[PDB]
């Protein structure tokens, strides 16, 4: 059934058990269920009132926290100068949530997570050393990100006529302020994002180059630039996007990630040289199946 | 406090204490005891 | 009516006829675990009358020169009787404790002892920047002696230690003291063979004066556990 | 105006902080829910699930051979077959199962375990073997008069494959701690071995060898708590294909 | 019993007594008991209704004050250079609070208390004095704490892929903000923390080495970095942690220390040379036990 | 959005603001509480209890020494014993009390003291002695017709060990200051002396010598204010391992 | 003024007047009277 | 959150102003009001004498 | 507006309008009347 | 083993009760004092202090 459990389950008294036909302790794993074996059958237990909460490890606690999903340096100088025409003081980033492992790994634990996005920018500055480094301070620029969905125009210059963003939304935020935040709706076309899509994102039949993309996971881009002019003197640009979902629902669980990840377009794996974490030994080598590594040497 | 018009902005929803560990642990056809033997 | 005081636990009873009080550490009574707070599940064994009575451990000679001295107490019970064959098959121990003292003298003797029960009497050492070692305060049985018992060997002092659950044994007025020790610790039980949860330190603030009587005055401790159990039975080890 | 004043920790951000923020898509409509198997509420359902524990994690044993122990007929009485060291948080058989890789994404846990073992010989095989649980304290046992001292379960093969020896929790605190210290008194556990009770009989046709698989599992007692990162895996270098999401 | 005391005893008026078999003012230390001889049968008093407080001094009011718990300074510049091949603008920090004597002596009037920790985390920056100090200001640095309990990964660099922090909680803050507040909870294992335990941390039987080692005192570690590149100069940056503890339930009262402490991981003792506060002498030396030392000369 | 305008003092850190604060771990369950004896709830049920005064705090007296007072048999009527400064903010026998080691983190004190004397001579030593309290005003009395014409007490030394002199609250402020100088009219309490009322008196084969023990503690209606930073221990350097914590 | 959903995150709670100096004062078996003789 | 906005003479400092402010010494028990003669309620009560 | 516990942080008082002028223009003993001849 | 132990006072006396701990409902007056039907037991004072 479905139980609301703020707390664990206690421990009832237990007493001598020598019944014949009844066997609690005996199982059998090949029908797919978990032992039902309780500990107060298996043992002779006291009574214990377990007051022990379960609320830090609901789903919606255990993903809901901000986690580092992209990170980008740039260089905010005059780029006209050589042989180009283009100021180029922005980057463009395809938004994906699989670059990174860590977040990564703790998404794979399902197949279909549904939830809100909050989002928030961290930007960073710095003065680059070169000849006529004389620090004089971290000037407060003001920053542009703009959301650009798939289809919309992408800006190809600092000083593009893209930037109006009379239908994208904008925020402009400056370097001195607190991170710029604000919320992504569930914004996929189906119930649910897909962590894994067992499937191929084109209907014609190409030999290779479109399993395991997702349709659906085509959120778009995000373009960040710098809203001055540039100054004579050429500082690096640094920006940190943490995403936190909210109001999440999560569906099939799934093995836990156990090689390293090679790329962000595949699950392609190759392991370590030697154990730990590697394609024949997950775990770590004991000398033989008969060796405590730590025993208490009484 | 939440003084946005659209409710997906809203703060998280860490409250849902229900729980049904039987559709991992017991997902079988037949509903097993305790302590009758299993097959 | 107060001064004389008969204590039976088991098969064991102690008489004595010039007590002062009974000390009750903290307005407390030892007490089984209840089901409300406890943690490991596996059913106690509760040994009632084989652990629950009076050990009485070695006599020490109180000298002139003497500093004093002290019982890490479970520690000191660890190797005797049933309370220590249980101590050594169980992974988890409770109990409380029940100390009495022992000393007397003649009505020209003089000199007065601090009887006085340090909970967590974590040991110090001086002049020196490394700890303690475990034979510095795994005496056993025998106990230690103390090498600056004005500063309780901690760093603390003598003076304030009355805030600690203590007696007197002024040899003008009586010759026991008598302390009941609840079980002290953060935990619901605790692993008897590497944790003290108390210290009984004896210590000689008023020195001892013979004058001309009878010179061999010793000094007798006896305990007895309160409402041990027992959990997690195993192998013993020592 | 509402007189007011700032804080410590204003302008700060937390990243476990829990406050509304603006949206970006005003009046937009997700996409309607439908029903999909298998919803998870809280990760205690999962640790609830067995799975197989890398027993014969050795080096020659490659794969698969990791999953399953051999078993084989015995030619000395109350012999040992093998021992299981009872941690999560440093390299050993349980770090393979789902329940050592969600507990260790937190550092304290109490409650009880499960280990099921399931055994895979021919059906003209017969056996009994004794699965003992060594509450800390001392060195494991090595014999089988010392090891039947502590909490144990006698496992007879027959129409059911697979017994079940609880782990009972019996523990001095009330939660323990995934430590780097395995000596310690707030991180040690135990330990679990299995001796030959009476001996693996086969006919004369039959294979002499046999394998258990064995699994391990919370049971509904279990909880963790103080949420960290998990050991389990860490980057090094950008992905391939990270770099190129920038052009 | 007990009684809710919001001011002190009244004093009530006395008459003449003498009486046979009363002896108020005879008492009895052997038995353990502090004497119950009241002013009002030591001598003769009046009556006064006496309304000061006893708030002030309440347990929660006397330790519920922000100390000094950790400081420390660490160089923000490029170490990529020489021989030193890890950028290194961070430091990692075992938790303690027996660090600074005062918060210490403080705490260990008690052997147990239960709180909540309120951390304050306040940044101080200055420029390195060295042949070209030409003073520009001190840069808006955006700082991140990271809190690493027992078990987890460890940052060995600035720019370690360890400060993404998807499970481990962080806070970014900048130098030019308010200090970053935080609470932690009562986060022991056991149901109040220890100031001093007697045994030690080991099943093993080492000779030396866990002597007053508590297994629960192992709360992890603090790591703070640098989130911004290195400028072309160098700079100090001093963090300061100062924790206020909350929701106060104290056990056991305790002597309070006299000797000065010498390490955090022992009670180990020397003193003074000379008194006071030393080994064979807490209290100043007076002439003789007829000498006032400060004496009115009338 | 709401007008507001920010105040002086915003932004500021006090160490004795009293705010919530954002939860670093959301939804911890803390361990639950179990009963632990001894709960302290107010520092003044501490004061309360009595300790050991150094009265002998003089140059030859080392450790225990320093905490007894010998009395021993007269040769001269009307002897005075010893006396006590009556002080608790510089270096005198009652700066060894836990009274004063409390007291000493507040700046202001009212309410009335107790000092409890102890005889730890042998049963046959017999004495009386009479102790005084002296208001302050003046010098302290070295004769005991002077020293009688204050708050007294006759102890006679008998089958009850112990004599309380309660030192009355004689003040005309209402409260009075742990201040540097001792000679002030906001911080002088008085003076405490002993003197011999009739002799010790010992058969021919006793100890001709015997000591007292000396204790101190407030009373129900004394109260502490203004809390400082106690004078009784500071830092000069980084302790042992306080620097290895970094590495 | 709480607006955190963990309870911990609150104020201090500096309230508790409730007071017992019996326990450290006279923490013996039998209650020592007033003006009776003690032992 | 709530939004708010900063108004013309936020962060001033002016020596008229009246407001609350953080109590240095929590819990801090004043010593009781005694009677004393010649309290004065209102300046004017002071230029009517002569 | 005050949120702090202890009740001096409070804004300033200015509100008691009572007044007594006659304990510095008229303390004497005698009650003078008015346009009755004193002394 | 069971025992009392005696502080010399004003009451001169004091009584180690043996109590009846035995296997059988009856013993006997054997002339084997080894035997299982006849030993009793033993009894022995120390110096306390
Ligand atoms: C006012 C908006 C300007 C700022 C726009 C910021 C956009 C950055 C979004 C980064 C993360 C978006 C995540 C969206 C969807 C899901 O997580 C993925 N489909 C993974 O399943
Ligand atoms: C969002 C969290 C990032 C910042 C984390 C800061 C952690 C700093 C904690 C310093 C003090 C922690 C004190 C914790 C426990 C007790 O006081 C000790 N066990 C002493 O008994």
């Amino acid at each position: 059934i479905e139980e609301v459990m703020k707390t664990v389950a206690n421990t009832v008294e237990s007493e001598i058990r020598a019944e014949l036909g009844v066997i609690p302790s005996l199982n059998a794993a090949e029908t797919g269920a978990t032992s039902n074996t309780t500990p107060e059958e298996a043992i002779q237990t006291r009574a214990v009132i377990n007051q022990h909460g379960t609320s830090e490890t609901l789903v919606e606690n255990f993903l809901g926290r901000a986690a580092l999903v992209m990170m980008k340096d740039f260089e905010y100088k005059n780029h006209v100068t050589g042989t180009q025409k283009v100021q180029q003081n922005f980057f463009k980033w395809t938004i994906n949530t699989r670059s990174y492992v860590q977040l990564r790994r703790k998404f794979e634990l399902f197949t279909y997570i549904r939830f809100d996005s909050e989002i928030t920018i961290v930007p960073t500055i710095r003065l680059y050393t070169s000849t006529g480094a004389s620090y004089s301070g971290l000037p407060n620029l003001t920053l542009q990100a703009m959301f650009v969905p798939v289809g919309a125009p992408t800006p190809k210059s600092q000083d593009s006529y893209e930037w109006q963003s009379a239908c994208n939304p904008s925020v402009f935020f400056k370097i001195d302020d607190p991170p710029a935040r604000m919320t992504i709706p569930f914004m996929c076309i189906n119930s649910a994002y897909g962590m894994f899509y067992d499937g191929f994102a084109g209907f014609e039949k190409t030999a290779n180059g479109l399993y395991g993309i997702n349709p659906a996971n085509t959120m778009g881009n995000l373009c960040i630039r710098v809203v001055n002019a540039y100054q004579p003197v050429q500082y690096t640009i640094t920006i940190r996007i943490y995403l936190k979902p909210k109001h999440i629902k999560a569906w099939v669980p799934r093995p836990p990630r156990t090689m390293p990840y090679m790329s962000i377009a595949n699950t392609n794996y190759t392991g370590h040289s030697s154990a730990p974490n590697n394609v024949n030994a997950i775990v770590g080598n004991r000398t033989n199946i008969t060796t405590m590594p730590n025993d208490i040497v009484t | 406090i939440n003084f946005y018009k659209d409710s997906y902005a809203a703060s998280a929803s860490k409250q849902d204490f229900s729980q049904d560990p039987s559709k991992f642990t017991e997902p079988v056809a037949d509903a097993l005891k305790a302590g009758a033997p299993v097959l | 009516s107060d001064r004389v005081l008969q204590l039976k636990l088991g098969n064991s009873a102690i008489v004595t006829q010039e007590a002062a009080n009974m000390c009750c550490a903290y307005g407390e009574w030892p007490s089984y675990l209840p089901d409300n707070e406890a943690t490991a599940i596996d059913k106690p064994t509760q040994p009632e009358t084989s652990t629950d009575r009076f050990y009485t451990l070695k006599s020490v000679k109180w000298e002139g020169t003497s500093t004093g001295w002290w019982w890490k107490l479970p520690d000191a019970l660890n190797q005797t009787g049933m309370f220590g064959q249980n101590v050594q098959y169980h992974y988890l121990y409770r109990s409380g404790f029940l100390c009495h003292v022992q000393c007397n003298a003649t009505k020209f003797h003089q000199g007065a002892l601090l009887v006085v029960a340090i909970p967590e009497h974590q040991l110090g050492k001086y002049n020196t920047g490394t700890s303690a070692s475990f034979d510095d305060v795994m005496k056993g049985k025998t106990g230690g002696v103390f090498t600056h018992p004005y500063v309780l060997d901690d760093g603390t002092s003598l003076a304030c230690s009355l805030i600690f659950p203590h007696q007197w044994i002024n040899l003008r007025t009586n010759n026991s003291a008598t302390i009941m020790l609840p079980w002290m610790n953060c935990a619901p039980m605790d692993f008897a063979l590497r944790h003290n949860q108390w210290t009984l330190a004896i210590i000689p603030v008023v020195p001892l004066n013979t004058s001309g009587g009878t010179t061999m005055v010793p000094i007798t401790v006896s305990i007895a556990p309160m409402c041990c159990e027992f959990n997690g039975l195993r192998n013993a080890i020592t | 105006g509402v007189p007011t004043y700032l804080l410590p920790g204003s302008s700060q951000f937390m990243t476990t902080d829990d406050h509304s923020s603006a949206p970006a898509f005003p009046d937009f409509s997700p996409t309607p829910e439908i029903h999909i198997p298998g919803r998870v509420h809280n990760m205690l359902e999962l640790v609830q699930v067995e799975s197989m524990m890398e027993i014969n994690n050795v080096a020659g044993s490659s794969g698969m051979e990791r999953l399953r122990v051999e078993i084989s007929v015995q030619t000395d009485m109350d012999a040992l077959l093998f021992n299981i060291p009872l941690d999560i948080q440093l390299d050993g058989p349980l770090r393979s199962t789902l329940l050592a890789n969600i507990a260790r994404y937190y550092t304290h846990w109490s409650g009880s375990m499960e280990m099921t073992f399931m055994f895979c010989g021919s059906f003209m095989a017969t056996g009994k073997v004794i699965l003992c649980y060594t509450p800390p304290g001392g060195s494991c046992p090595t014999d089988r008069e010392s090891a039947m001292l502590g909490t144990h379960i006698v496992w007879d093969f027959g129409l059911q494959s697979s017994i079940t020896l609880v782990i009972p929790w019996i523990s001095g605190s009330h939660f323990r701690m995934f430590n780097s210290d395995a000596k310690s008194i707030n991180a040690n556990v135990g330990y679990v071995t299995c001796f030959m009770q009476t001996n693996l009989i086969v006919p004369k046709e039959a294979a002499t060898s046999t394998y258990i698989i064995g699994f391990a599992a919370a049971k509904n007692d279990f909880s963790l708590r103080l949420m960290r990162d998990s050991p389990d895996i860490g980057q090094s270098q950008q992905l391939e294909g990270a770099t190129a999401a920038f052009q």
